[PDB]
């Protein structure tokens, strides 16, 4: 008893010890709640060797995907984002010197805020240089953008433009002389023209990101000014101007967090310096900056915030941009089916410790016991964020705190917390007191639009703009609604994005041609003269009308033309690709068109299917079972093959016939090892390229219906990323040879965050006719024969003529009579079609299938020349006589 | 199994149960001399025998133990003498079984009426809770109630005739019931519980008849449908009065109704009188003097028939001279909790009290706990520590006698459970009552609702009390600090606050909906205005009114405190036109009127006084008076109100009859289902499609709709079908067929046959009419489209109210007139043109649309002008779309929005109205006028 009893005190003294010290170096850096324990203890055993430190990064950090090593691993570089975005510290701090993992990290998180500072000084010094003139050199434009940061030129764009526009208020000062602020309106109108003028080149695409952050942040500043100077605001203490949100940058502050303070109405915020990376920056609409000035005013209170609304109207997305635009980490927490209740304390301890801000998306979807536990959770929290809030308690010596996890937590004033609500559905009685709440009801879309359409290079963005908004709010309101289908906000982007790059690739175009002939090359002079809405037209029917039923295109387009009267789009034409698909379909005895032919809507879907492949790096196939997207699928890679020269390899992939683990990989509990699952060692072998085929391309299908359950792994390949997360922490990425496919009937159980991250293709029933299966049946009738088995599958690789074969077994022959003599039945209007029309009015004991019949059909005739064939070795003195065959492939017929 | 395996008892409750049990008590209880003669008739069996042969049994055992000593003192003859006398009083018992069991059976038949009443009182009280969440009761209080009537009665003193007894006891037993639930009853259920009683005192009394027929057409008097055009129009009187005397006709005493109102001169005076009630006039015809309950109920139906806004009053003058006039004046009386906590709480019961959400009720029991002076201990239940400070006081308070505080209680039922379970089995003190405060929620357990001594608190209304509520909770310091405007300040937004928070009380006319401007919201912006104003002060005595930041202040409370929770655009509108009219400069002159054309003919004149102490005095001296001209809304939302207030009772009543009353569903949901499939149609049309048909954008909304029309109908049918089946009995019932005709027989809207757009809380009778309604229009539309092609169907004339989605038209007319004139559809603008004329020629761009109504306005050329009509009937309206030119706004330009039915909860569009006097938009808009598709 005292002997068991020993162990038992000194062994949960031993692990009660380890937590002391992972919580004594929480403690001496608040970031270390976000990671869980169990991992952090294995990080700290595996110090040495960050590489597995690397993946969890990601959820140390806000978007730093990464940490840069030295070639022997004891120095950090720098940092790296999710695409590889790297910012240098001034003196780089050694792993070796300070081996505590709490304190080289702590020494990494003070010295990259003091070197963003310290070159957030530098940009907003050259950007004053910029403003002060009154014309600005393209050149230096571009190599001060590519020199710094996205969110360090918006912010330093930010800063520069509120004060031009102080400077012009408090110089003015009552004297009512506008001058001032149409210099500063004239600046930004200025620089708005160059930067237009230079998007519309051909640049890397962090450039081009940066570019339109900075026309999504000045069309923003000068409207702002515009209307300003129409109210006629003379003095800078008028609420007309202080609603806005104004940057104060003082560069005297000898502290580097207090350098940056950001005010709008009341609120006097700072800036909390954190590395983002590159981040989705929202266009400021006029919902939005109501939004900001209300979430601003409850911090001020420090209350809390509950944007509701219906979903798709960008509340968490504002909450988010709201964090960034205040430097503070946000975490999204997801209200599906993923909850986990011992995290989320330890999260709100980090939360507590650090300053981050963590928005509950769709709050309404949770259960009653785990709603009412987490509302006590957060009620605590916001009381002891309001217990900074009131005047009788002192601010001098403040420690704030909160009974969290049993424990004594310190709390800084920094954080906040928000809970998404989705009525149609109220806050928990227990809550209502404590947030406030913001009417999401509706977007302005025409806004949102207006400025990413002039971001993308458009000379005009205003007609075009408010002709596709009401277009996308007409085309959800008329077309028949299925699961797959989206018009939403995020819809919109997608397709004005898709309409920036079309109109780029047609300025290239256009510019090789004007070189490759004789003229004189003049971007603007090319620019000015395209249209506009035949390229943002060309762009909804290539990333929209694959994706559409066959009922809904002439709907879609009668509707393009009522809201894009006196234009009309002329497909492409791609003769090149178009006959080596009927090199392939002939080969492989298929039916081929050439539009509103029979196989033309196969052969537009499947030319609509490159074009998706060539716009996205993953895309789907949802046509029904009897819809053709395998062998299109097939006889696209076969053609594209023949086309380009390039290796097509494929590799089919049943997702739910194999197990998920096996697809992705089994980890081992104990004694530590990787087994590769299917996908992932097929993308391992081409990673590791041995037989060469990163020279080749690789198609990969997933042969099966799509769920929720096993695409988790799939979505971190099929984001902008495409870097296929593994439990082993090692990096793979996909090279551009590799397009991830899918071949599902139909998503009636997928979700709509798998839905957005690929294009789709609706092959429709009505696509394949019965003629169309027939001349397949025919064709394989005359061709391949019924007796040689499989050994002669290997001989096909001989010339595809196979001359001399012709006399190889009188089995052909004897098909090929069969195959003629079946041809008059086998019509448009004939026997079999109607049969099989008539008896789709009847009912069976199992459904239907046209292909299931057919087939069956298929079977039994080609069992009947065997019967044939086994007639004639059975009568060798006489053959199968000619009439006797008629009457008996008509009767068995 | 179970059932086989054990035997059942039923301690259940019932008619004849409780009959007999309070028939025993009251004989038990009041009635001394066949009390005793009726405990004799229990002693008419063997008790005396028993005993007799018990002593007989002693004098046996002390008999075979004797030598010669039985002779002792001749005292054996006394038992021998008694024995005989036992014997021969036991032989006339015997004798006498028939005279007394006469003599008991007249008494218990003297008291058959009464005991009869007990029942219906403790089964309406029973059926209490279909009305509400919060009512339930139990039978321990019905006896708790009956015994306090019976034993502890003040009225029974000096009183010996038993006819008086009877009936003091009866009078005190329906006034104790009715003011023992009424005091943890809601204030719009009182007039109710009052005429659910005096419906069963006036069925339990003798002399009277019964009014059945009265009472079920005033009951289900809109239940009948009457038909189409058989309305004929008389004068002095409105439509909709006009169908109220038709559906009134069917009565036998009402069939000269119309001549009576035809010939009578002075009906205007009465109709448009403030109070009908008072004068109503003699119109019920009859062949003898009619008592007054007869007279009171006749006069009852003609109010609710005429003027049904005063069907509360009627109801009260009804209760009151059917129950007596002191009858409901306890209810409008302070409470006096005293009595009730010191008499009528027993100890493990726990005083349980509720209000509306952002009022409490902790003040009130800290008054009485500080006048009773006894020790109270509050404790805030929100959190595991609160629950171990609750379980450590109420086990020091049950031995200790104390009271305790267990605060918003409701955050926690598992708690609540629990603790009921605890208070299930314990032994209390003599002077241990637990206080329960929370809000009214139906999450609280429902067994505790029940074993609790309930109580209602809820805010009175009137501007002067809602500002006086708001002055006493803002401490007196905050508005002394300077400046000394900000006391000014204070008061105009105090009024503010008063003035929307009493605006939601007219709902859907005061806002679209019921938004939670609770205590909250006054926090903020009192938080606001103070750091605001500190902000342009900076610490100086006295600032110029024109240097307040009125645009900060406005606009604050415009789209964060006040317009967070607004998502409505014309709401927000609302609120930033009473903002800029209140919160401005000119507010501070002495002249500023802060509620103009209040009754028709005075203002609100601001006071002048620059003290919070002068503020208080002023709203102090406000007027008793109070209409909606003060909040701004027309005069008629107080009748609006009282008439929903009065169809609510009416509906709230009517589920009393259909539940308490069962003496059955199947025979009457034969008949129900033979109407319905009699009334609604027998089949629709599609329309044929062409390639030249396919522009069409009404036959693509067409096709569609019905589509799934056709799938509705063609279940209703088929539904309609499998329930007279299942009314044959020759056909089975799944689950979803069983929930679907349990549905149809309660009244609650199939689920399955509602997904289109319905307005909330609607009967399926109503259903099956406007849908019947919208069948014919969708057949009259089919017919002539398929009698002549398309190019009609642009001066078809379409009803707004029938279609499922005229949002949906509106963008196909839309569509169409673009398509019709090649113009993108950013290019075009919506122009409305009421025209009185019938079938007025129609141009390319116009468009046929019928129905529509407006609220608070009148139209008339085109111009809006204010009108004290509730609703009127718009004439055909036109719909032309021009082309958006650049015309600059007018100043007399309105912006209406066009809700689909009367609750205004979806939007379908906006139209633009010119005004014809100078009336000002700011007062449309605070009239709250707005366009309603359907009414
Ligand atoms: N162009 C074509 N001409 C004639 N027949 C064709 C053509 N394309 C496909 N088929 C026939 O259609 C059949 C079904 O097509 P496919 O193999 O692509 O599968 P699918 O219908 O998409 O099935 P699933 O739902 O299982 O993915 C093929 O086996 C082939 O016989
Ligand atoms: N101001 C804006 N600018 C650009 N896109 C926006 C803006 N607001 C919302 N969106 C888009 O609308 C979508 C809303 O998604 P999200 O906010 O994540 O869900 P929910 O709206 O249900 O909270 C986002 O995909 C976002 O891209
Ligand atoms: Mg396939």
């Amino acid at each position: 008893q005292r002997s068991l009893e020993r162990l038992a005190d000194l062994l949960g003294k031993i692990q009660k010890a380890l937590g002391e010290y992972l919580e004594r170096e929480r403690s001496s850096f608040p970031r270390f709640y976000f990671v869980g324990d169990e991992d952090l203890l294995e990080i700290i055993g595996n110090s040495k060797n960050v590489a597995k430190l690397q993946k969890h990064f990601k959820k140390m950090f806000a978007g730093v995907s990464s940490i840069i090593l030295n070639e022997d691993n004891s120095v950090v570089l720098g940092i790296s984002s999710r695409e590889g975005e790297e910012v240098m510290f001034k003196t780089p701090v050694s792993i070796t010197e300070h081996p505590k993992i709490n304190e080289w990290l702590t020494l990494v998180e003070k010295e990259m805020r003091v070197t963003l500072a310290k070159l957030l000084a530098e940009s907003v010094t050259e950007v004053e240089i910029f403003g002060k003139a009154t014309s600005i050199d393209p050149n230096t434009y571009i190599t001060w953008i590519d020199k710094y940061q996205a969110q360090l030129v918006v912010l330093s764009a930010q800063i520069a433009w509120s004060e031009n526009v102080e400077t012009a208020l408090s110089s003015m000062g009552g004297g009512g002389d506008a001058a001032p602020l149409h210099s500063v309106l004239s600046n930004v109108e200025v620089t708005l023209n160059v930067l237009a003028d230079s998007v519309l080149m051909e640049q890397p695409p962090l450039r081009r990101r940066k570019l339109e952050h900075l026309i999504t942040e000045l069309v923003h500043q000068r409207d702002v000014t515009r209307s300003l100077i129409k109210s006629k605001i003379d003095n800078a203490k008028s609420f007309e101007w202080l609603s806005q949100m104004r940057f104060y940058f003082d560069p005297k502050q000898t502290d580097v967090l207090q350098q940056l303070s950001i005010q709008m109405a009341n609120a006097k915020f700072n800036y909390g310096f954190e590395y983002l990376g590159v981040q989705d920056k929202l266009v400021q609409t006029p919902l939005t900056d109501r939004c900001y000035l209300t979430m601003t005013q409850a911090l001020e209170a420090r209350l809390g915030g509950s944007p509701f609304g219906p979903a798709g109207t960008g509340k968490t997305e504002s909450v988010k941009a709201l964090g960034h635009q205040l430097g503070r980490f946000v975490l999204v927490f997801n209200c599906d089916e993923t909850f986990d209740f011992q995290a989320m304390g330890r999260i709100f301890v980090g939360l507590c410790q650090v300053g981050a801000w963590g928005c509950f998306d769709e709050f309404n979807r949770l259960e009653e016991r785990m709603l009412s536990a987490v509302s006590q959770q957060v009620q605590c929290i916001q009381e002891a964020l309001r217990e900074h809030s009131n005047p009788n308690y002192d601010k001098t010596s403040a420690p704030i705190t909160c009974e969290l996890l049993n424990k004594q937590v310190k709390v800084s004033p920094d954080m906040a917390i928000f809970i998404t609500m989705n009525p149609g559905s109220n806050l928990p009685d227990n809550l209502k007191k404590l947030f406030r709440s913001l009417a999401m009801t509706k977007p302005d879309r025409q806004l949102i639009a207006q400025v990413m359409l002039y971001s993308q290079g458009f000379r005009t963005a205003e007609v075009l703009a408010n002709k596709i908004v009401p277009f996308f709010k007409l085309c959800d309101e008329q077309l028949s609604s299925q699961s797959h289908y989206d018009f939403g906000l995020r819809a919109l982007k997608s397709v004005l994005v898709s309409a920036g790059n079309v109109k780029r690739e047609r300025i290239q175009k256009i510019k090789r041609e004007k070189e490759e002939r004789g003229e004189a090359v003049d971007e603007g002079e090319i620019a000015e003269n395209l249209p506009e809405q035949e390229i943002l037209i060309q762009s909804v029917c290539e990333t929209m009308v694959p994706k559409l039923v066959a009922e809904d295109i002439p709907l879609l387009f009668s509707l393009l033309s009522d809201v894009f009267p006196g234009v009309q789009y002329h497909r492409g034409e791609m003769t090149a690709l178009r006959e080596e698909l009927k090199k392939v379909c002939q080969e492989m005895y298929l039916t081929y068109g050439d539009g509103e032919e029979v196989g033309g809507m196969w052969v537009e879907k499947v030319l609509q299917l490159y074009q998706i492949t060539q716009i996205n790096h993953g895309l789907m196939m949802v046509g029904p079972s009897g819809s053709g997207k395998s062998m299109a699928w097939r006889v696209l890679l076969k053609a594209l093959e023949r086309l380009e020269g390039v290796e097509g390899v494929a590799h089919i992939i049943d997702p739910k016939a194999i197990s998920k683990d096996h697809l992705y990989g089994t980890l081992d509990p104990n004694t530590r090892e990787w087994t590769d699952g299917l996908f992932t060692h097929v993308l391992r072998k081409i990673i590791d390229s041995v037989r060469g085929e990163l020279q080749k391309r690789q198609w990969i299908v997933f042969d099966g219906d799509v769920d929720p359950e096993w695409v988790e792994n799939l979505n971190s390949v099929l984001d902008d990323n495409k870097l296929l997360t593994l439990p082993n922490g090692e990096r793979l990425s996909l090279p551009p040879n590799v397009r991830i496919m899918f071949e599902v009937q139909d998503l009636k159980y997928a979700t709509l965050a798998t839905v957005s991250r690929c294009g789709m293709v609706w092959f429709s029933e009505d696509v394949l006719s019965t003629d169309m299966i027939f001349n397949n049946f025919l064709a394989r009738l005359r061709s391949i024969p019924l007796d040689e088995g499989e050994d002669e599958a290997q001989r096909r690789r001989k010339g595809k003529e196979d001359e001399g074969e012709e006399a190889a077994s009188p089995m052909l022959q004897i098909q090929r009579d069969a195959a003629t003599i079946m041809q008059p039945y086998f019509t448009s209007n004939g026997l079999v079609t109607k049969a099989l029309e008539h008896a789709f009015q009847l009912e069976h004991i199992m459904d239907l299938t046209r292909l299931r019949c057919l087939g069956s059909l298929f079977s039994m005739l080609h069992q009947a020349c065997r019967n044939v064939a086994q007639y004639n070795a059975n009568h060798p003195d006489f053959p199968m006589q000619i009439e006797q065959l008629e009457r008996y492939i008509q009767r068995y017929l | 199994d179970l059932c086989s395996r054990v035997t059942f008892v039923n301690f259940t409750v019932t008619r004849s149960s409780l009959q007999s049990q309070c028939l025993n008590e009251v004989l038990k209880a009041e009635r001394p001399d066949v009390d005793e003669k009726r405990s004799d008739l229990l002693k008419l069996q063997g008790e005396f025998q028993l005993r007799l042969r018990q002593l007989e049994k002693s004098l046996l055992q002390a008999l075979n133990e004797v030598k010669g000593r039985i002779l002792d003192d001749d005292t054996i003859i006394t038992t021998l003498e008694n024995l005989k006398r036992e014997a021969a009083e036991v032989t006339r018992k015997v004798e006498e079984t028939d005279i007394v069991m006469q003599e008991v059976e007249t008494v218990s038949q003297q008291y058959l009426p009464l005991s009869t009443a007990c029942s219906s009182i403790y089964f309406t009280m029973e059926s209490l809770k279909q009305i509400h969440f919060l009512y339930q009761y139990s039978l321990q209080f019905f006896l708790d109630i009956y015994h306090n009537v019976l034993y502890e009665n003040p009225n029974l003193k000096g009183v010996t005739d038993h006819t008086q007894r009877l009936s003091i006891i009866t009078k005190d037993l329906f006034q104790v019931a009715f003011n023992r639930v009424a005091r943890g009853m809601l204030h719009q259920d009182h007039i109710t519980f009052a005429m659910l009683l005096a419906r069963i005192k006036l069925k339990g009394t003798v002399g009277e008849p019964t009014y059945d027929a009265e009472f079920q057409h005033f009951l289900r008097g809109n239940e009948i449908v009457l038909s189409a055009g058989s309305t004929p129009r008389i004068q002095g009187l409105t439509v909709e009065q006009a169908e109220a005397v038709v559906r009134l006709s069917c009565l036998p005493a009402f069939k000269d109704l119309i001549a009576k109102v035809q010939a009578d001169e002075q009906f205007g005076i009465w109709l448009d009188s403030s109070s009908p009630e008072q004068t109503v006039p003699y119109l019920w015809s009859e062949e003898t003097p009619a008592t007054p309950i007869g007279q009171a109920i006749h006069r009852l139906l003609l109010i609710q028939a005429f003027r049904p806004d005063r069907l509360l009053a009627m109801a009260h003058m009804f209760v009151s001279t059917n129950l007596g006039e002191s009858f409901m004046s306890i209810m409008e009386q302070p409470l006096d909790l005293t009595h009730i906590v010191g008499t009528e709480v027993k100890p493990n019961t726990p005083v349980l009290m509720c209000s509306v959400p952002g009022y409490d009720a902790s003040g009130h029991v800290e008054d009485l706990a500080a006048e009773q002076n006894t020790q109270i201990t509050s404790i805030a239940i929100g959190s595991a520590e609160g629950f171990n400070q609750a379980d450590k006081a109420i086990n020091t308070a049950v031995k200790s006698g104390r009271w305790v505080m267990l605060k918003n209680v409701h955050l926690a039922p598992g708690w609540l459970m629990q603790l009921e379970k605890k208070l299930h089995s314990l032994q209390p003190h003599a002077c241990f009552r637990l206080f329960l405060t929370m809000e009214i929620n139906p999450k609280v357990p429902v067994n505790l609702l029940r074993a609790g001594r309930i109580f209602v608190f809820e805010p009175p209304p009137g501007v002067k009390a809602n500002m006086l509520r708001t002055f006493s909770s803002i401490p007196v310091s905050r508005i002394c600090k300077s400046p000394n405007e900000r006391a000014r300040l204070y008061f105009l937004l105090a009024w503010f606050h008063a003035i929307i928070q009493e605006r939601l009380r007219y709902a859907p006319l005061g806002w679209s909906k019921k938004y939670e401007f609770g205590e909250s919201d006054l926090r903020s912006a009192c938080d606001t205005v103070d750091t605001w104003l500190d902000d342009t002060a900076k610490g100086r005595q006295n600032i110029s009114p024109d240097k307040i930041p009125w645009s900060a202040l406005k606009t604050l409370m415009a789209q964060s405190i006040y317009g967070g929770r607004v998502d409505n655009e014309f709401d927000q509108r609302l609120l930033n036109t009473f903002l800029e009219r209140l919160f401005t400069t000119r507010s501070f002159d002495s002249e500023f009127k802060l509620a103009c054309k209040v009754d028709g003919h005075k203002d609100i004149q601001m006071p002048d006084g620059i003290r919070r102490e002068e503020f208080v005095q002023w709203v102090e001296l406000l007027p008793d008076t109070q209409t909606p001209s003060w909040l701004g809304l027309p005069n008629n939302a107080e009748r609006v109100l009282l008439t929903t207030q009065g169809v609510d009772m009416i509906s709230k009543m009517l589920k009393m009859q259909m539940l308490e009353d069962e003496d059955a569903w199947m025979r009457t949901l034969h008949t129900t289902a033979s109407n319905w499939l009699h009334l609604i149609p027998q089949t629709l049309s599609h329309l044929k499609r062409t390639v030249e048909n396919i522009k069409d954008p009404l036959f693509r909304f067409f096709e569609r709709e019905v589509k799934m029309g056709a799938k509705l109908l063609q279940d209703v049918r088929q539904d309609l079908a499998d329930v007279v089946q299942v009314c044959e009995g020759k056909k089975k019932q799944t689950n979803y067929l069983r929930t679907l005709i349990n549905e149809l027989v309660k009244g609650i809207l199939p689920r399955s046959w509602s997904h289109y757009t319905v307005p909330a809380g609607m009967t399926v009778i109503q259903w099956v009419s406007d849908f019947s309604e919208r069948i014919k229009q969708l057949q009259n539309i089919s017919l002539a489209a398929a009698s002549g092609g398309a190019k009609e169907l642009k001066n078809i004339h379409v009803c707004l109210g029938g279609l499922f989605v005229p949002e949906a038209y509106i963008t196909a007319t839309r569509q169409y007139v673009a398509q019709a004139n090649s113009w993108s559809l950013e290019e075009l603008c919506l122009e409305v043109n009421v025209t009185t004329s019938q079938g007025a020629t129609l141009d390319a761009c116009s468009f046929g649309v019928t129905g529509l109504k407006l609220q608070g306005a009148t139209c008339n050329n085109n111009k809006l002008s204010l009108s004290n009509a509730i609703s009127t009937a718009l004439p055909l309206t036109q719909l032309r779309w021009v082309k958006q030119t650049n015309t600059e706004k007018k100043a007399s330009v309105v912006t209406l929005p066009v809700y689909l039915n009367f609750t205004r909860a979806d939007l379908i569009f906006t139209v633009d109205f010119e005004i014809a006097t100078k009336e000002d938009p700011r007062s449309f808009y605070e009239r709250g006028v707005a366009v309603l598709c359907t009414e």
